[PDB]
């Protein structure tokens, strides 16, 4: 969740470039947003953000049933950009944008110009049109009028790792040992895949509800082999665009 | 008499409050969604009498508001935790005496 970016690292974006959500949601998929060429100093503009997956395939959840996802992400404005506070929202537009309060939270307070959103249901959300503010050179000494590079990072589904740092159920689970599968149980969880190896020792690796045993029992398996598939249906990717921050006439 | 779990801290910390939740044999626990969602309600296990893992839904309540309630009976301490915030440490427990 973008809460977990939150308290896992205070910048979200790595010198790389890469953003931190990467660290826990391990597939790409595509992220895209759009902006004007331009925009002038004290003005609202759209930003819109849309985070595409098949809506007709299932991902697991957290029981190990199958259900919806959920979409989330980071857009990473330029110093000085925030979310543009209500008053500020022209007339035509408002009805245009996202709940500009509610959907969007601040990175941090010294973040503004980081902005997190998410999770929303897939379904509901098929583009997620951010109100931005942006800054006034004139007013704000920090900022200066030009080019500008934003930041997306968009992520849809459960991620692979949790802030624990142990693996998610929405993950491959691989064989602890090289051997031969003895026994399978099974609550959904296999509670374990029993795996003998080369001498004489029995060991269990347990894997949870979700991901789908590749392997069945009385067959061999080298260490590290997967014992699951990927059951990984959603993914993180991130995309930069540029704007301009014009001078008045 | 009739309780609430809250979902979340004022602290943009998920965790389930009150941390702990005494009641009695008939009495309700309502579950409310305060902040850092989503949430959902996933037990983790209950003695004799109820049925913890059961009663989880995994219906990730997105819309806050207030997830729902539910009363119980059996006699004894329940444990549950948040699926997703599983790390971010949002444990709490539940009395029924
Ligand atoms: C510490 C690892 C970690 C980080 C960092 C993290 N997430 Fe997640 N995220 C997860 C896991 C694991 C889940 C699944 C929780 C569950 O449902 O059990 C999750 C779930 C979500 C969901 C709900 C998806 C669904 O279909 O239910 C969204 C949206 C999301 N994360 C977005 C992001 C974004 C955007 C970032 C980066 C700004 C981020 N996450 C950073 C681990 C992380
Ligand atoms: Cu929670």
């Amino acid at each position: 969740y973008p809460f977990y970016a939150q308290y896992n690292y205070d910048s979200p974006r790595e010198a790389t470039g890469k953003i931190v959500c990467a660290n826990c949601h391990l597939a790409k998929k595509t992220v895209e947003i759009e902006v004007p060429q331009a925009v002038l100093p004290d003005t609202v503009f759209k930003a819109v953000v849309k985070v595409p997956y098949d809506l007709d395939i299932q991902q697991v959840q957290a029981d190990g049933s199958p259900s919806g996802l959920n979409v989330g992400a980071v857009l990473m404005l330029p110093e000085g950009f925030k979310l543009a506070p209500p008053e500020r929202v022209d007339e035509e537009l408002m009805e245009e944008v996202g709940d500009f309060y509610y959907l969007v939270t601040p990175y941090s307070e010294t973040d503004e110009n980081i902005l997190l959103a998410g999770p929303l249901p897939g379904e509901d959300y098929q583009e997620m049109i951010f109100p931005i503010l942006s800054p006034n050179p004139a007013t704000d000494a920090g900022v200066y009028f030009g080019k500008y590079s934003i930041h997306l990072g968009g992520n849809r589904g459960r991620g692979q790792v949790y802030p624990t740092g142990e693996l998610s159920n929405n993950n491959a689970f691989s064989a602890s040992i090289a051997g031969t599968i003895a026994a399978i149980e099974d609550n959904g969880f296999g509670f374990d895949v029993t795996i003998q190896p080369e001498d004489g020792d029995a060991v269990v690796t347990s894997i949870l509800p979700g991901p789908e045993l590749i392997v069945a029992v009385g067959d061999t398996v080298e260490a590290g082999q997967l014992l699951t598939t990927n059951p990984n249906v959603g993914g993180f990717g991130q995309m930069d665009s540029e704007i301009v921050l014009q001078s008045s006439s | 008499a009739s309780v609430q779990i809250k979902m979340g801290t004022d602290k943009y910390a998920p965790l389930y409050e009150p941390k702990a939740l005494s009641i009695s044999a008939g009495d309700t626990v309502e579950f409310v969604m305060n902040k850092v969602g989503p949430h959902n309600v996933i037990f983790d296990k209950v003695p004799a009498g109820e049925s913890a893992p059961a009663l989880s839904n995994t219906k990730l309540a997105i819309a806050p508001g207030s997830f729902y309630s539910v009363t119980l009976g059996t006699p004894g301490t329940y444990s549950f935790y948040c699926t997703p915030h599983r790390g971010a440490g949002m444990v709490g427990t539940i009395t029924v005496e």
